[PDB]
């Protein structure tokens, strides 16, 4: 009839300050990732906060906007050219080309 | 304000607690932290009779890591927003009955050693006599209060009631 | 002059009273000389403040009032009180944006459990950045009546909790990241959790 | 006796952030479309409402007001002129011409 | 603690001479009456669970004029 | 105005409650939006026997 | 003071113990200068609300006390060197030996 | 000029106070001069603005 206690501990004693084995290397210098979020629906709002997040200009050209599929999600890189490439070659079936004109995006037909 | 105890509560006499913040309370929108991962928070409780199993802390100050002091009216709540602190009720059962038992039954050896073993029954004294004593155990352990106890773990919750202005104090 | 609204006004005393009308009411103090040459000092005397004002007159001829801004009065004074020099020891913009910025992590990993299979409570995009968690509910468009509370929980059949929240629009900002979120609208429940960094 | 508490979820954990497969072309310029509301009741209250929508002239020659039917239902084109075409080949038994003179609609009896 | 004392009284009015009564079983009971009387002073409670959904009647005119836009 | 309860009400010792608004509530005729979707209502009850 | 001094003498000999194999409540450092010892929390990042009540208890399964205690953003600094601390956030609970001066 | 419904004016001084007839009520100040060179400030200070 008396009253349950306070929860009490118990078990190995490992030890706290504990150095490990293998030195994990931290960047110190930290590049943009041109990547795919989930949370930018279309192609639109994606390539406006890449050219936001970069200073760059975007010409969106098309007469529609596309939203983002699947294997959009395996672009990552820090390289702008190589992001646009990984992109083109997504919505190639569309007739979608998106290019670098070396301060600014194009996204335009394919010819 | 989600605060862990530190102060084991006990509601016998009413005094002073004192519970420890665990997460960090932001703005109405977001952008500032007003009270941060640490802060003490300082209340204080009434003695009474538990007829429900709750208790019932006003929780009125706050000091924080980065050096304030405020003076909050938060009333604490249950963890999913019941006014009160739920708490383990203890109706003392063990020495009420054990204060009363052992000297009624000292005077009910004395009334079988006389009803028979004796003329005719023969009524007895000294099973009156310390009936007596019996019926003071009663009366002097019938006036302890219950107790209610909360353990210096567990995750207690504040509702603060009135608005607090940080804005004469947070950098521009 | 005002003062802080926190401390009371214990005393004060002037040197030369008959040469500034002065009245208080419980924190601020009204002052306006009475002669050309009224200069002195002015002592307030709080519970934990004191302070040494040091009372002059620079305007006196003027006939346009723009003539006492350019000879330098002023309408008001206010104190500021700085905390200790022992705390400072120990600013990005806000810390709630809910947009994708270029400087924070973001965890899109998330799951969601409910009985009915199309309901109209199954968030649209959940994720955080490490201090909120961003519930966003803006593709469910047809019943308006469907905004939620939002629980969490630490275990995944435990007793749930009580979070703080703001709200922007449709999406639902719970400050602190769980493992677990109920999302509750009366008999009908859906669970989120967290799922574990591999 | 004790009390009913909340109720609790329960299935089979599907991850919400899930990008789809199909590239849905959101429309960006999107025209007028001529059609029929179950809302305006008769002929004349449609015209009023398309020749509003579109800033055109309304000219109702006719001494009577017909009711919508069964085969109005059909019409949804972002031409004025093949709307009016085929909304002419469903009253034809009535003797009711809709035309279009290049900046107004005429409603006249067949000749 | 009524039923223990109703052992002491059942032990009592058997096994005792003659019916026998006992004061265990009157000062135990003394005991079982006030455990009814400090019980019966328990309210109720009524709890509404953390989900259900409420509705409130607004019952004065509030002017939102002097805040929307114009 | 019809809002969800988001804090549990036991009838003990009389508190305080919230309960967040769930669907938009407009003017009398509805040129306007009030009090928008996510809004949170504050109340208080008091303590009594609840007959 | 939070930082390590030229001039004091810190002892970096401390263990723990919980049921839970990988928590979210073990602290990252222990130590102290011989006059406070400095919990550190500052690398179990994830939850949020992951901040503890420390008590300190004389033997190992005794009956814990209380301590004073200030904090400067993660570090836990508690006031006085004691051989265990308890660490608690409700049902679990962690214990802090300090190992023996051999 | 007239103030917000909503606060309690808590006080209020005009420099020159015997060239300016001012009344109140509850949130509105009717001012009116009484010679023709009586230019000066007021301050109103409410609970929580200040003019």
């Amino acid at each position: 009839c008396a009253t349950k206690p306070a929860p009490d501990f118990g078990g190995r004693w490992k030890h706290v300050n504990h150095f490990d084995e293998a030195p994990t290397e931290i960047p110190l210098y930290t590049s943009y990732t041109y990547q795919a979020t989930p949370m930018d629906g279309t192609l639109k709002t994606m390539l406006e906060r890449w050219a936001a997040d970069s200073n760059m200009q975007l010409s969106y050209n098309l007469p529609s906007d596309y939203t983002l599929i699947g294997p959009v999600s395996a672009i990552s890189t820090t390289s702008v050219q190589q992001a646009a490439t990984e992109l083109s070659a997504v919505y190639a079936a569309q007739g979608v080309s998106v290019s670098v004109s070396a301060n600014k995006l194009l996204v335009q037909p394919v010819p | 304000i989600r605060c862990i105890l530190e102060t084991r509560i006990i509601s016998d006499f009413g005094g002073y607690t004192s519970c420890i913040v665990t997460e960090p309370v932001y703005s109405i929108n977001g952008h500032n932290l007003l009270l941060p991962k640490g802060s003490k928070m300082l209340g204080q409780y009434s003695a009474g009779e538990p007829t429900s199993h709750r208790l019932q802390v006003v929780w009125d100050r706050v000091t924080t890591p980065t050096g304030l002091d405020v003076t909050l009216m938060g009333p604490g709540i249950d963890t999913l927003g019941s006014s009160g602190h739920p708490g383990n009720y203890n109706a003392h059962w063990g020495n009420k009955i054990a204060s009363a038992l052992f000297i009624s039954l000292l005077s009910d050896a004395f009334k079988y050693a006389a009803a028979e073993y004796g003329p005719e029954p023969f009524e007895s004294n000294t099973a009156r006599s310390m009936q007596q004593l019996a019926e003071q155990a009663v009366e002097k352990s019938g006036r302890r209060p219950a107790t209610l106890t909360i353990n210096q773990g567990t995750v207690l919750n504040v509702y603060v009631a009135k608005d607090v202005d940080f804005s004469a104090v947070l950098p521009k | 002059v005002e003062l802080s609204p926190n401390e009371k006004i214990l005393d004060y005393s002037t040197g030369f009273t008959g040469g500034w009308e002065l009245t208080r009411r419980e924190n601020v103090f009204y002052l306006k000389p009475k002669n050309v040459d009224v200069d002195t000092n002015m002592m307030i005397r709080t519970a934990t403040h004191s302070y040494i004002l040091e009372l002059k007159v620079v305007a006196t001829d003027w006939q346009r009032l723009e003539q006492a801004k350019q000879a330098g009065v002023q309408y008001k004074v206010v104190f500021t009180y700085p905390k200790d020099t022992s705390f400072n020891n120990v600013k990005n913009g806000p810390l709630l944006n809910a947009k994708i910025l270029k400087d924070r992590r973001y965890y899109y990993d998330y799951d969601y459990a409910t009985r009915t299979k199309k309901s109209w409570l199954i968030p649209s995009r959940v994720y955080d950045d490490g201090k909120f968690t961003y519930i966003n509910m803006d593709l469910t468009r047809f019943p308006t009546g469907n905004f939620p509370a939002v629980f969490a929980r630490e275990k995944e059949h435990a007793e749930d909790f009580l979070v703080n929240t703001t709200v922007e629009g449709n999406t639902l900002i719970v400050h602190g990241t769980y493992p677990f979120l109920v999302v509750r609208h009366g008999d009908n429940v859906v669970g989120l959790r967290r799922n574990k960094q591999k």
